[PDB]
């Protein structure tokens, strides 16, 4: 068995380049071929290529051939997938996926086109907005009463939401955020409580975006 | 076709352009015929940076099956055969006669041992073009065939009484060249590539790499019933015609099955200043020239008009 | 150029019942195909390959089927942790071009349930920035099918509002789904009153929910 | 005689070059004339030799007429004449490996004396001169001795060994610990 580790989440201007890499441990590396797999926010899986390690030769998709390069280090067991001339439309979480091969050393090669292990994916967004904190703005509150925290105008993703420092997890719904056409993203979250705990307890939304390193407390009353 | 009255020729197998020929010609058969997955050959005309030449191409799975193929003349000259029944390839030949072609050649790519090919008259003769100097391949001719079926199963078996039979007479020939004193002793290839290595050809379109070591472990001069070679098919080959590499689709078939008779052996001396009074032969072969070469010892093609 | 077709896009199931799910592909890719199960937020997990190879760690439960241009997936009888999207892949050609379906949802099948509407006006932070958002949410309903639309003042709005909706609730099964309308300050001072009005099965008639606006 | 000098767990490349751009069949042995390493057409062959495991070429440069022997992890019994025939042409190389190590550990006490050790090959007479990090510097032929180290010969000591005009450099880290006076 091998394990796949991902390098950690991209932000780039259209136009730029991007390299992700995915170290494989666990098993012998020349006996895995590996792959890079993308998927759009929304959207299905789409292959993007496939290097036979031993071989040191690589395969892309029609589509990207000519800006995408796969390449292996066997030295340090990792592989990296290249891709150039960035469109806004490369957004999308990368993964690094691979098969066991067969004793490869050995002449033995199956050429497996299918994908058994799989890394944990790496996040690539490719936007001409700059990075910035959302504002987070009440959502102020029958036998139950709704209430939340509006997510406004940051980048990129992600951003986590939590109720209470986590105290409170039952009746939570937090939305998969929403591109808004400045370029900048929205979500709203929100919690269901009883109407008769207004005014006696408090309600605050935690916020926290690591890429602008942004971190809000907001506290949602009645009025 | 003709035999000269009275004509003595000078042959030389080792440097023979119809032994070139061939080899050119057998290497374009295998270009058109065989397509591996993907082929590599390098390029390192030098730059410095290497730049590996990589080929992908549509890889169907076709059953290779080696037709005999004839040589005559070429344009403005003619074919000399030399009919010296056990004719050591060279030398003076006083028995000579001009003919139209040669005859049919199976043109067999394989390791180690010649399969499928022709057999000496009389009695087992070996060849070499220095036997002084211990780099340079022994072929083997016999005169009796040996019989070694092989299965995509994983092995191939040859009768052990019949492979006794013919080292005996192979170690007989060996000392008779290096001194009726010698222990004779045979032994595993001491390594290289693994199409060297092992016994290596192809059956049903695919590469056998089979391990020749219960073949070549015995001393001369100094379970037992079939011997059962353990077998490998392989994908990713070393290329035989240049220096590169091969890969091809895994097998399509569950019944790859191949009888062949071993008709020569192609064997290396150990050479060194060891004083022992004993020759160690293993199994080689690699440059298919020395395959073709057994077959092509006797004829020379010559200038005429 | 093989494209993979996956029907249906969508498929409901009651828990502990049978699902099949199928594949066609645009030409034979004999039986190189591979299924996968991905749930949200993580990697693809292979099932199937070669068609009809359960991979390691698979329960007995999954099976494929098929060769040529025609694949089944079946699900025997389906667990909880069953419930996602499912993708198949073909893997023939060579040079490699190899591709994926575009996925089959597979969802719990409950009863309906009708959605519980809330509206927020905008907060007075947020107008005090110069915009002005206004927030419908339509809580734990099924199935989900919901239609959403704004009125402001009667006249139906178009262009200005985007939607989002969670994905299906662990424990009651359920969904919800948010309506965001987004004005300047100046436009939206320039109108009374602010309506959502929601459609769904689970509901009689076309609910409404308002604010005037000051 | 061309001298080639080689390091003790190091590798080494022999060159043998061919009077034209082309693979042709080429053989190294070694001075009892052991098969080392060669060509048969475009696969390799090893020999019965002791590099065995440890002898390689680089095919990649056949076709440009160049057919190196190539040894890795060299041990001292390395040592040896080898001999590229290839095109009726004989061209020789005398391989030397030399290792050159401390006798005691690196950890040292201000004071103390450090012994470096020349491992050579039978038949060969080289001059080793040594260098510390502050300067001070040491020449012997197999065994070198500093009697006492000074703090500041802590860190990398640099030795050059000579022989046959060529010479190799080794580097050697010694650590020589402080203390509170
Ligand atoms: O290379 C594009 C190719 O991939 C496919 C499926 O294998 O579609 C993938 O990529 C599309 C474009 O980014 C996505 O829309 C889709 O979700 C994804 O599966 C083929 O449709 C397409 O030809
Ligand atoms: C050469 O051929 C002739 C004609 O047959 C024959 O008489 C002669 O004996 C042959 N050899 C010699 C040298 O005599
Ligand atoms: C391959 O290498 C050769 C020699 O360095 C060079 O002419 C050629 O441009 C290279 N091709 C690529 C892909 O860089
Ligand atoms: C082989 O050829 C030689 C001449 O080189 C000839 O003298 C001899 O008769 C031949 N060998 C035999 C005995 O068949
Ligand atoms: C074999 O070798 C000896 C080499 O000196 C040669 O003279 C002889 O003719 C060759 N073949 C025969 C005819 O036996
Ligand atoms: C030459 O070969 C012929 C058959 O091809 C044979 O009849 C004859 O004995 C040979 N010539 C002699 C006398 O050596
Ligand atoms: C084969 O040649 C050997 C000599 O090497 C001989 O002993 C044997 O009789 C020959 N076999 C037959 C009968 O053809
Ligand atoms: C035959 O090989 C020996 C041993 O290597 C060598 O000394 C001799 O030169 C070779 N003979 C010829 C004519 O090349
Ligand atoms: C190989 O197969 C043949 C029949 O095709 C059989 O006669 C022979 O006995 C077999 N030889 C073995 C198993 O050594
Ligand atoms: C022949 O093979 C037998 C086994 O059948 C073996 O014991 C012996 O070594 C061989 N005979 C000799 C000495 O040639
Ligand atoms: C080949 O197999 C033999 C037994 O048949 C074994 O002793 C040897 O180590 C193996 N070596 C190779 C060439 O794989
Ligand atoms: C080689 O064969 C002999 C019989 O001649 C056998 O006794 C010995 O064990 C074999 N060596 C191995 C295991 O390769
Ligand atoms: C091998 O030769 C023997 C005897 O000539 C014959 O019985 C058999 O048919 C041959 N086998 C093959 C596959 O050519
Ligand atoms: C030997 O010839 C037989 C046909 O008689 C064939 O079955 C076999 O494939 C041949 N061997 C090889 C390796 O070509
Ligand atoms: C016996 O053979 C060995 C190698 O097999 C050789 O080096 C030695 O000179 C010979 N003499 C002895 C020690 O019997």
């Amino acid at each position: 068995e091998v394990q796949l580790v991902e390098s950690g989440a991209e932000v780039k201007k259209p136009g730029s380049s991007v390299k992700v890499s995915c170290k494989a441990s666990g098993d012998t590396f020349i006996r895995y071929s590996f792959t890079w797999v993308r998927q759009a926010p929304g959207q299905g899986l789409e292959w993007m290529g496939r290097i036979i390690t031993i071989l040191d030769v690589a395969h892309y998709a029609p589509h990207l051939q000519g800006r995408v390069t796969i390449t292996a280090d066997k030295s340090t067991s990792t592989v990296y997938l290249e891709l150039r001339n960035l469109r806004s439309d490369d957004t999308a979480v990368y993964f690094c996926a691979g098969v066991y091969e067969g004793e490869a050393d050995e002449g033995e090669y199956d050429n497996n086109g299918f994908l058994k292990h799989w890394g944990q994916g790496t996040l690539v967004t490719v936007s001409s907005a700059s990075t910035k904190g959302p504002s987070v703005f009440p959502l102020a509150p029958g036998g139950t009463a709704a209430l939340g925290c509006l997510v406004k105008d940051y980048f990129p993703e992600p951003v986590t939401v939590s109720w209470n420092s986590g105290a409170l997890t039952s009746g939570v719904h937090t939305f998969p955020a929403v591109l808004q056409s400045s370029g900048l993203y929205s979500l709203s979250s929100v919690v269901t409580v009883p109407s008769s705990s207004l005014g006696t307890q408090t309600y605050i939304c935690n916020v926290n975006h690591k890429p602008s390193n942004t971190k809000v407390d907001k506290k949602v009353e009645p009025k | 076709e003709v035999v000269l009255v009275n004509v003595t020729e000078n042959f030389n197998m080792w440097k023979n352009d119809m032994v070139e020929q061939m080899h050119e010609d057998i290497c374009s058969l295998w270009d058109q015929s065989l397509k591996p997955c993907v082929k590599l050959t390098p390029l390192c005309v030098g730059a410095g940076s290497c730049n590996t030449s990589v080929i992908t191409q549509a890889c169907p799975k076709v059953s290779f099956e080696p037709i005999p193929i004839h040589y005559c003349a070429p344009a403005g000259f003619a074919i000399l055969k030399c009919n010296n029944k056990t004719f050591n390839g060279t030398g003076p030949c006083t028995n000579v006669s001009t003919v139209q072609c040669t005859h049919g050649i199976r043109p067999v790519v394989s390791s180690q041992l010649l399969l499928n090919g022709s057999l000496a008259e009389e009695e087992v003769v070996i060849r070499s073009v220095n036997f002084t100097d211990n780099a340079k391949t022994i072929i083997v001719q016999l005169n009796t065939s040996v019989e070694i079926n092989c299965t995509g199963a994983g092995h191939c078996n040859i009768a052990r009484a019949k492979w006794n039979n013919t080292l005996k007479q192979i170690a007989s020939k060996l000392r008779e060249q290096f001194g009726n004193n010698k222990t004779i002793i045979f032994k595993q290839s001491s390594g290289g590539d693994p199409e060297i290595v092992t016994h290596w050809f192809n059956c049903g379109g695919e590469f056998f790499y089979c391990n020749s070591t219960q073949l070549f472990n015995s001393t001369w001069f100094n379970g037992s019933d079939t011997i059962t070679l353990p077998c490998r098919i392989k994908q990713i080959i070393n290329m035989w015609c240049k220096v590169g590499k091969a890969m091809y689709a895994p097998p399509i078939s569950g019944q790859i099955r191949c009888s062949s008779n071993i008709t020569g052996l192609l064997l290396t001396r150990d050479g060194g200043n060891s004083n022992n009074e004993s020759e160690i032969f293993r199994p080689g072969g690699g440059d298919m020239r020395d395959n073709w070469r057994s077959e092509l010892y006797k004829y020379k093609v010559v200038k005429i008009e | 150029d093989i494209v993979m077709t996956q029907s249906p896009a969508t498929l409901s199931v009651s828990p502990g019942e049978r699902a099949t799910l199928s594949c066609r592909a645009s030409e034979s890719v004999s039986s190189d195909l591979a299924w996968y199960q991905q749930k949200p937020g993580q990697a693809p997990r292979l099932l199937i390959y070669g068609a009809s190879t359960r991979a390691t760690g698979v329960p007995a439960r999954f099976s494929g089927s098929g060769s040529g241009a025609e694949f089944t997936l079946t699900i025997s009888s389906l667990q909880s942790e069953d419930f996602a999207v499912y993708y198949c892949q073909q893997y023939n050609n060579w040079p490699p071009r190899y591709t994926f379906g575009q996925g089959t949802r597979l969802e719990i099948k409950r009863t309906v349930a009708a959605p519980s509407v809330f509206i927020f006006p905008p907060s007075d932070e947020q107008l005090k920035s110069g915009t002005a958002s206004v927030v419908c949410l339509l809580n734990n309903f099924y199935p989900r099918e919901a239609k959403v639309q704004w009125k402001v003042d009667n006249a139906l709005q178009s262009g200005n509002s985007q939607e989002s909706v969670t994905e299906q609730d662990s424990k009651d099964s359920t969904y919800s789904l948010s309506s965001t309308l987004t004005l300047s300050k100046a436009d939206y001072e320039k109108h009374k009153v602010y309506a959502c009005e929601v459609t769904h099965q689970g509901l009689s008639s076309p609910v409404t929910k308002s604010f005037n606006r000051g | 005689k061309k001298v080639v000098l080689g390091k003790k767990g190091d590798t080494v490349e022999l060159t043998c070059t061919a009077s034209q751009k082309k693979s042709i069949q080429f053989h190294w042995k070694n001075s009892n004339q052991i098969k080392i390493l060669g060509n048969q057409g475009s696969f390799l062959t090893k020999g019965p030799s002791k590099l065995n495991d440890r002898a390689d070429s680089r095919r990649s440069l056949w076709d440009q007429g160049n057919f190196p022997l190539i040894i890795k992890n060299l041990k001292i019994e390395d040592s040896d004449t080898y001999i590229c025939e290839v095109e009726d042409q004989k061209e020789e190389v005398q391989l030397l490996v030399f290792g050159l190590t401390a006798n005691s550990d690196t950890h040292l006490l201000q004071g103390q004396s450090l012994t470096l050790t020349l491992e050579s090959p039978p038949g060969s007479s080289p001059s080793v001169q040594c260098r510390s990090p502050r300067g001070k510097n040491i020449q012997g032929g197999k065994t070198l001795s500093v009697s006492q180290l000074e703090l500041q010969d802590s860190g990398t000591w640099t030795c050059t060994v000579l022989q046959n005009q060529k010479k190799v450099e080794f580097k050697i880290d010694i650590v020589v610990l402080a203390f509170q006076k």
